[PDB]
This record gives C-alpha cells, sequence and structure tokens, in this order.
C-alpha cells in the first residue's frame, strides 16, 4: 500500500457530523479530537454521501464485474432493478385491491430480502482431526453467509443453462424467485443444509 | 467551383436561389405582380437575412447565430 | 465583475485539474468549457462532482469553473473533486472543513501505477513456474 | 394533481399550461401513434397504465406557427434542435397530435436514420436501375401509414396510371389505399408504393384536397452517409435510396396546403461526434442548402418549474420506490445528477 | 476526388517546390527516395563500423 | 589484427559493398520503377545479380567491435552486451549509470 499505517480510513457519513456536542459521551469525544490529529486517506471512488447509496448493491455490482469494466457492471445492475421494478408494476395492476396491499414495488427492498432468503446458517469446513481432514459443520459469520449468498446469485446467472438470455432479466428472474424462496439458488442453501445435517455425527471436531 | 472557395459567398448561392424563389411563390399566392429581382432583394429584410446566412457559413456556429437566423427568416416567411 | 471566487488544484493518477469556485451560484459546472453532464456522461463521475458540495449541504449554492488534463475519465473526475473541496473550503466554516478531512475529500490519493520489472510478468504478476 | 392539467385538447393548450401533464387517450395511441413514441417513452406507457405529455414551450410555440399557417404560401420548414434527450422527439409528437386531431393528413418519418443503416435485403430498383429499393423498411411504414390516416385513404383518389407489372397496374381514380394495399401485400412493390404516396400528397395538398403535414424524426439522415454497402463492398449514398431520394422532394418548399416539422437527431446518426446538436453540425452544407430557409426551434433542460412538476408526476405514480426520493435533499440529487435533462432524469427514476 | 481547380493548383504548388510534376505511381516514387539520401553502405556508420 | 576471422570478413564486405554502392544504386533505380521497359528492366536484374555477393548490403553484420560478437549489440556504442556492462560498471561511460525508479 502507498499509504503507511498512519493512515486511517474515512468516515464518510453526514449524520455522525451533525451530531450535537452535549449527545457525546466521554469516550466519543475522545474519538473526535483525536481524528483531529491523524491522517485520512482520500474517499474512494466509489462511496460517496449520497442518500441513495446502498453499501449491499455496491458489493454485488462489483462482484459482476469482469476484467475492471464497472460501466458494464453498473449498466447491468440498474436494468435489474429496473425490470423488477417494472415486473412488479405489471403484477400490481394486475392484481385486486386485496392482492395488491401484499406485492412489494420497491425493488431495493426485493433484492435485500431474495439475497437474505439465500444466506446459509450452517456450513462445511475441514477440521484435521488424527491426521485426516473432516467436512465439520459449523456456524458462518455474517461475512461469509452474505458472501456466499451473493456467489451463489451470480453463479446461477452465469450458468450456461439460460441460452440467449439477458444478464439483467436472467438476474430479475431469479431476485423474484428468491424473493418467494423458491429459485435453485435456495436449492442451493438447502443442499448445504442437508449435506451439514448428514455429517451432523462430526459436529464435536469443532473446538470453538 | 463553390467547393473550392475558402469564404462563403451569399451572391450566386443556394440560399440566394432558394429565398428568392420563395419569395415570387408568396407574391403568386398574393395575385401581386411585383416580380423584379432587384426589388425583393433590396429590402432591409433580405440583407438582415444575407448577414445572418454568411455568419453561419463563415464563423463558429454558436446559439446566438442560430438565433439571429431565426428571426431572419421569420420576417421574410411572415412568421409572426 | 466583483464577484468572490476562490481556486485550487487537485491530482489523480496522471490527471491534474484546477477549479475555480465562486461564492454564489446556481449549481453550474463547466469542465473544459463544456456543461458537466455532457463532459461526464458516465453517472459514477458525476456522482464524484456531487460528492463535495453534497457533504456540506451546498448543492446548487455555487458555479464552478474546471480545466482537466491528463488520465483517464475516473481519474478526471477524482482531480476535479479534489480540486473543487479545497476551494470549497473558503467559504465553508472551520468545523466544516474539519469534516471534509475526516471524510478523505482533502487528501491527495497517493495510489499510483507501478512499474513493470523486468523478469516477470507485471508489477507483481510472475511469470509461469513452469511445470516440474 | 399539481402537474396534471384537465385539457386533453392540443388546440387549447397555453402558456398556463406549460409544465402540466396532459393526457392521450388509448384511441388516440392506437391511430395516431403506432410509432414515433421513443421507446422508452413506450415503456412508461405500459408501465404507468396511461400517456401523460407535459406541455412546454418548444412545443407551444411550434402549436402558435401551426395555427396561424397561411395554406396559400409555400410551405414552411420548422427543425426541432437541441441537446441530447432534451425532449425533441416528443416535442414533435405533442405537435403531430394537434395535427391529427385537426383532420390533417400526417405523413410522419418516426426515425429515418433506420433507412441508412442495417439493412438485409437491399434490392435494386426495377423502376430505376441506378436505385435501390428497401421493401423491409418500405413496407413497415406503409403499414403504419395506413394505420394513422386510415379514413382519409379512401377519399383520396389517384391521378395517374401506375404500372405495377405486366399484369397489374393501379387505373387512374383509384382509392390511394389500393397503392397502400399493394405495397404492403407485396414487399416488392413497397418502395415504389412509398414513392407514389409522397407523389400523391404533395400534389392533392397543393389543390386543396387536404391539409398535409410531414413530420420527419432525424431529418439529418437524409443529407449524411450511410452504411449500406454493395456487392462489391463499395458504399452507397443517401441519393442512390429510392426511399431517401423521394423523401428529400417532400422537405422541398415547392408546394403549399400544409406544413414540414422535422427534429435533428445526433442519437442513431452516422459519423456524427458525441456532443454534436446545432443543425449546421448535423445537417451538413448538403443538409443545410436542402432546408434554407427554415424556423429552427430550440429545445433545452427543464427549467425549475417543469422538473418539479415531473418529479411530481412521477410521484403521483408511485414510480419513485425509494423512501428518500420524495424528500427534498432526495430531489436536489436528482437534478445534480441529470442536470434538469428530461432523459437522464427519466433514467435515474427508472431504477430508483 | 479533387476539382480541376484544386488538380491545376496542385501541380502549380508542386513546380514550385520542387516536387514529382508528373503523375507517378507509389512503386516509381521509389526512385526519387533512393536519390535523396545516401545508400545504407555509403553512410560513415557503415563503412566506418569497425576501428 | 581483428578480433577473429569473422570480423575481418565482415571487414572485408563491409569495403567492398561501400566500393559498389553507387553502381548498384543505380542499376536498382531502373528495376524499382513501373515507367521503363520490361525489357530494359530483365536486363537490369541481370545485370545487379552479376556483381559480387559480398557487395550485397545484406550481408552486412552489426558486431561488436571490440569482440566480434554477433548479437546483443548495442548499435548506439556497438559493443556486445558485456562489454558495455564492463565499461558502464566501472563508470567509464559519461552519464550512464544504474537504473532505479
Ligand atoms: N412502380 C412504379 N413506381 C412509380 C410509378 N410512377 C412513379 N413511381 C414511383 O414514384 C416515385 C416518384 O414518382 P416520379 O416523381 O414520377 O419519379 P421520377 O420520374 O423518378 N422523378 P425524378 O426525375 O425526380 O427522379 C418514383 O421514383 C417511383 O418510385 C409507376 O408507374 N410505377
Ligand atoms: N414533453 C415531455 N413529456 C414527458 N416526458 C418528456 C417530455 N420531453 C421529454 N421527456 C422525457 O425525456 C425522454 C427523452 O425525450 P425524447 O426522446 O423526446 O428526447 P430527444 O431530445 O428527442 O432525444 P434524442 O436526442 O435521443 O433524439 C422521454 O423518454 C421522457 O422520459
Ligand atoms: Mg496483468
Ligand atoms: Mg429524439
Ligand atoms: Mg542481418
Amino acid at each position: 500500500s502507498r499509504y503507511s499505517p498512519e493512515f486511517k480510513d474515512p468516515l464518510i457519513d453526514k449524520e455522525y457530523y451533525r451530531k450535537p456536542v452535549e449527545e457525546l459521551t466521554e469516550e466519543e469525544k475522545y474519538v473526535r479530537e483525536l481524528k483531529k490529529t491523524q491522517l485520512i486517506k482520500a474517499a474512494p471512488a466509489g462511496k460517496t454521501s449520497s442518500v441513495f447509496e446502498d453499501p449491499v448493491i455496491s458489493k454485488f455490482t462489483n462482484m459482476m464485474m469482469i476484467g475492471g469494466n464497472k460501466v458494464l457492471a453498473r449498466s447491468l445492475m440498474i436494468q435489474t432493478l429496473e425490470a423488477v421494478k417494472r415486473k412488479q408494476f405489471e403484477k400490481y395492476h394486475a392484481a385486486s385491491a386485496e392482492e395488491q396491499a401484499t406485492i412489494e414495488r420497491n425493488p431495493y427492498t426485493i433484492f435485500h430480502q431474495a439475497l437474505k432468503n439465500c444466506e446459509p446458517m450452517i456450513g462445511l469446513v475441514p477440521i484435521l482431526k488424527g491426521g485426516r481432514f473432516y467436512q465439520v459443520p459449523v456456524p458462518l459469520p455474517d461475512r461469509r453467509r452474505r458472501f456466499l449468498a451473493m456467489k451463489w446469485m451470480i453463479t446461477e446467472c452465469r450458468d450456461k443453462k439460460h441460452q440467449r438470455t439477458l444478464m439483467p432479466e436472467k438476474l430479475s428472474h431469479k431476485l423474484l424467485e428468491a424473493f418467494h424462496n423458491q429459485g435453485p439458488v435456495i436449492k442451493r442453501k438447502h443442499d448445504l443444509h442437508k449435506m451439514a445435517e448428514a455429517n451432523r455425527a462430526l459436529a464435536h471436531y469443532r473446538w470453538w | 467551383t463553390e467547393a473550392d472557395m475558402e469564404e462563403y459567398i451569399w451572391e450566386n448561392s443556394s440560399s440566394e436561389r432558394n429565398i428568392l424563389e420563395t419569395l415570387l411563390q408568396m407574391k403568386a399566392a398574393e395575385k401581386n405582380m411585383e416580380i423584379n429581382k432587384e426589388e425583393l432583394l433590396g429590402t432591409k429584410e433580405i440583407e438582415e437575412y444575407k448577414k445572418s446566412v454568411v455568419s453561419l457559413k463563415n464563423e463558429e456556429e454558436n446559439e446566438n447565430s442560430i438565433s439571429q437566423y431565426k428571426e431572419s427568416v421569420k420576417r421574410l416567411l411572415n412568421v409572426t | 465583475q466583483g464577484m468572490a471566487f476562490s481556486k485550487s488544484e487537485g491530482k489523480r493518477k496522471t490527471a491534474k485539474a484546477e477549479a475555480i469556485v465562486y461564492k454564489h451560484g446556481s449549481g453550474r459546472i463547466k469542465v473544459n468549457g463544456i456543461d458537466y453532464q455532457l463532459y461526464f456522461p458516465i453517472t459514477q463521475d458525476r456522482e464524484q462532482l456531487m460528492f463535495p458540495f453534497h457533504f456540506v449541504d451546498r448543492l446548487g449554492k455555487h458555479d464552478v469553473t474546471c480545466t482537466v488534463s491528463g488520465g483517464g475519465r475516473s481519474a478526471q473526475a477524482g482531480a476535479i473533486r479534489l480540486a473543487m473541496a479545497k476551494a470549497l473550503c473558503s467559504f465553508v466554516t472551520e468545523d466544516e472543513v474539519e469534516w471534509m478531512r475526516q471524510a478523505g475529500l482533502l487528501t491527495t490519493d497517493p495510489r499510483v501505477r507501478e512499474r513493470k520489472k523486468p523478469g516477470q510478468e507485471g508489477a507483481r504478476r510472475k511469470f509461469t513456474w513452469k511445470k516440474r | 394533481a399539481i402537474s396534471r392539467t384537465n385539457e386533453n385538447d392540443p388546440a387549447k393548450h397555453g402558456d398556463q399550461h406549460e409544465g402540466q401533464h396532459y393526457n392521450i387517450s388509448p384511441q388516440d395511441l392506437e391511430t395516431v401513434f403506432p410509432h414515433g413514441l421513443p421507446p422508452r417513452f413506450v415503456m412508461q406507457v405500459k408501465t404507468f397504465s396511461e400517456a401523460c405529455l407535459m406541455v412546454r414551450k418548444p412545443a407551444l410555440e411550434l402549436l402558435h406557427y401551426l395555427k396561424n399557417t397561411s395554406f396559400a404560401y409555400p410551405a414552411i420548414r420548422y427543425l426541432l434542435y437541441g441537446e441530447k434527450g432534451t425532449g425533441k422527439t416528443l416535442s414533435l409528437c405533442h405537435v403531430i397530435h394537434f395535427c391529427a386531431k385537426q383532420d390533417w393528413l400526417i405523413l410522419h418519418i418516426p426515425d429515418a436514420h433506420l433507412w441508412v443503416k442495417n439493412c438485409r435485403d437491399l434490392l435494386q430498383s426495377s423502376y430505376n436501375k441506378q436505385r435501390f429499393d428497401q421493401p423491409l423498411e418500405a413496407s413497415t411504414w406503409l403499414k403504419n401509414f395506413k394505420t394513422t390516416n386510415e379514413r382519409f385513404l379512401n377519399q383520396i383518389k389517384v391521378q395517374e396510371k401506375y404500372v405495377w407489372n405486366k399484369r397489374e397496374s393501379t387505373e387512374k381514380g383509384s382509392p390511394l389505399g389500393e397503392v397502400v394495399e399493394q405495397g404492403i401485400t407485396r414487399v416488392r412493390n413497397a418502395t415504389d408504393a412509398v414513392g407514389i404516396v409522397l407523389k400523391e400528397l404533395k400534389r392533392q395538398s397543393s389543390l386543396g384536397m387536404f391539409h398535409l403535414l410531414v413530420a420527419v424524426d432525424g431529418i439529418n439522415a437524409l443529407w449524411g452517409r450511410t452504411t449500406l454497402k454493395r456487392e462489391d463492398k463499395s458504399p452507397i449514398a443517401p441519393e442512390e435510396l429510392a426511399l431517401v431520394h423521394n423523401l428529400r422532394k417532400m422537405m422541398k418548399n415547392d408546394w403549399h396546403g400544409g406544413a414540414i416539422v422535422s427534429a435533428l437527431s445526433q442519437t442513431g446518426s452516422l459519423f456524427k461526434p458525441r456532443k454534436a446538436y446545432l443543425p449546421q453540425e448535423l445537417l451538413g452544407k448538403e443538409g443545410f442548402d436542402a432546408l434554407d430557409p427554415f424556423i429552427p426551434i430550440l429545445v433545452s433542460n427543464y427549467n425549475p418549474k417543469e422538473f418539479e412538476s415531473c418529479i411530481q408526476y412521477y410521484l403521483e405514480n408511485n414510480w419513485l420506490q425509494h423512501e428518500k426520493a420524495p424528500t427534498e435533499e432526495g430531489k436536489k440529487e436528482l437534478l445534480f445528477l441529470s442536470n434538469a435533462n428530461p432523459s437522464l432524469l427519466e433514467r435515474h427514476c427508472a431504477y430508483l | 476526388s479533387l476539382s480541376e481547380y484544386a488538380f491545376r493548383m496542385s501541380r502549380l504548388s508542386a513546380r514550385l517546390f520542387g516536387e514529382v510534376t508528373r503523375p507517378t505511381n507509389s512503386k516509381s516514387m521509389k526512385v526519387v527516395k533512393l536519390f535523396s539520401e545516401l545508400p545504407l553502405a555509403k553512410k560513415k556508420e557503415t563503412y566506418d563500423w569497425y576501428p | 589484427h581483428y578480433v577473429d576471422w569473422r570480423m575481418w570478413r565482415d571487414v572485408k564486405r563491409r569495403k567492398m559493398a561501400y566500393e559498389y554502392a553507387d553502381e548498384r544504386l543505380r542499376i536498382n533505380s531502373l528495376r524499382k520503377n513501373t515507367i521503363l521497359p520490361k525489357i530494359l528492366q530483365d536486363v537490369a536484374d541481370e545485370e545487379i545479380a552479376a556483381l559480387p555477393r559480398d557487395s550485397c548490403p545484406v550481408r552486412i553484420r552489426n558486431r561488436c567491435v571490440m569482440t566480434s560478437r554477433p548479437r546483443g549489440v548495442k548499435r548506439r556504442w556497438r559493443l556486445s552486451r558485456i562489454v558495455f556492462r564492463h565499461l558502464a560498471d566501472h563508470g567509464q561511460l559519461s552519464g550512464i549509470q544504474r537504473a532505479t525508479w
């Protein structure tokens, strides 16, 4: 890194700075007076202080980027969000007054919930015991759970099973399926739970 | 030829030929027999139109030159 | 004409920018004499021009005229962001300047391209360790 | 309904309606606009279940000129120009809707750039061996032309004998609809059927039969370059295309009884830089000479009033789903990122 | 692809600046290049390469 | 007293190429055009092909002037990479230094 260890990461949050002084504790007062003497890295060109910023969608976009082509990756993302919203507006106008109350039309709410429905609770990690590796079911950290949900969704959309279907139409279709606890990405989560439940006998190999 | 000229000249150009042909059709529509070229191309409106076309041809095109050209065409075509 | 303004500079990779921020304006930004949305057709680049003014709650309050040369489209948007942020510090309170500093808006990004070394494919990429 | 207006008659729109959206009935969308609406605006009509068009000064200015048209003078050429996505096409459509409801005959070319690029079947013409026909492009337009002017294609009757083959021919006095059906049924005669339509309308409008509106979006394609190639992979010129050759005749002000309203467009053009939009820069020297004298009409970005009414029209349809979009801080970001450009704003709001 | 005026103007500028006046194809223009420079074998770097 | 027999052969090639350069140039000009008759150009082809082999400049090789190494030579100094480095690494080449950046 071209930053020395003395550089601290920037905090990009308008609310954090407009907070009155009276509400601050003696510990939060120390951190604010400390940062006035520290070196701060330049804010990356990715995140800003915008009110439409979504760190989860930004991360999903980078995981779709091929060869640093962010423009194309970002283009596929907004086309998916538009495709999801148009499908929900079409399902909304074609529904009855009672069914309309249960139809979600916010693509950001659908995207977050669809990924949350695909996150696995437990995984298989190799543990060495007696000179052999055993696939031991273990709890996954929050980072790993969220990462696996995104990776499974992107991998499913790149599968060759889809013939000539463009990414925004494929992804929008998979998100709405996962949003309703259906589709192949939900099935992949169930398989990891079934394969972790089969190795239930090896769970005691864990030591944390 | 005209393609060899590096400075646009309004005389004997398509602009002069087109505007003159238009004013003759307008005079005929009004059933007026004052079809003299020297009279039609001698008014002040033609001088403003000539000045506007030459500016668009020889100088850099911009919004102010297109607006000046617009006001000169509206007066010749009686578009108020 | 008696209109107060400030001037500053910024660098990002090989791009160099120089911005003139007027104390009063309507939010107009000219990049090399072009409207900013015509010069930066990519939305991410325009989001970088919005970051400084939005972070201090001053969208639509200043006019900016900047000139940028070198680098690519994203590096130029980054150099303009730093140049406008520095010049904008003249029209905000001292406490607001410290917030911009802690938000990473006043730091020159030192990340530049690394040279290729001889005997390897890239700056870090090595040639394939031949199968033994 | 702060962004809507109850006045749905384009003949009654005035300066008091600026910035307000008026509704186009589903009947007029099927008849008047089988083509020409921007593709993304067509998506909005399907999504909002309605077609609403904002009343703006460019269209109001042009509607003022058309209501004072002197049908005895030669047709006047009006040219809409402006930066990309400012609303040139939809300003033309608002004017097409006015003349359509005034019982004018509408000759609408929705996108002339499609006639100079990406042509798979570019056949040689039989009427003139030095020109090329375009059966697919010509037959497509004939179908839409029939839908818009269906009620006039029987009253209008040809005034000459047209020979399609050794066996088929359109005798004098036959309805103009027979010429349109010959081109639709036989695509090999589509290009010549289009040429006969433009020939009859221009002829019979000068006789007082009807009022004619010539609406060409992308007019800068007629005097530019083409990407079509001959069998010897040599470039073809626009004048060598039968469709372009005949459409150039309609742009001449050698007829009366109507008007000529066109709109420039860099989008879809050939060999033009991204930021070109002024008349001479898009028309070129040959194009500016073919239209001069004309009346250019500028189309710019939304003004503060128009921008606010556009946001209210989206919020009124629940299109902006992000919880921060209705807030004041959310509108300032939408205004900055689009710089009030109608097209940039519609695209940003499409995924919010 | 030049007008008769441009063609005659280019031939006039060629005579004044001492260029080739007759129409000459690319192959025959190698004769001009051959005699406009010294052959490689005649350059001092070539025949005095070694001390 | 040249480094080896291979350098001596290149010395003779450079000498003979210099002596026939004007003649070869004049004959080649007759061949490199579409203006003269083919009958005359075919005779010029035979004439230049009858000149001595060692008059042809493509047979000259840029060898190291101190060791006669036929490859790895830097044209600007006419030295092989090995000899060049020996002089450079002892600070005997004006203005040349190791590059670090
Ligand atoms: N098949 C067919 N097409 C015709 C006939 N008459 C006219 N057309 C079509 O209508 C177009 C316009 O008609 P017209 O002005 O007479 O054509 P033109 O003789 O080519 N005129 P110009 O000299 O200006 O090129 C023609 O180019 C042709 O495509 C006809 O009898 N048969
Ligand atoms: N009068 C209007 N009413 C409603 N929306 C409009 C209007 N004018 C422009 N828009 C919005 O802006 C978009 C672009 O409009 P339009 O395609 O007419 O612009 P243009 O300047 O002709 O574009 P181009 O430069 O690509 O030809 C429309 O799809 C719509 O979302
Ligand atoms: Mg690499
Ligand atoms: Mg358009
Ligand atoms: Mg060699």
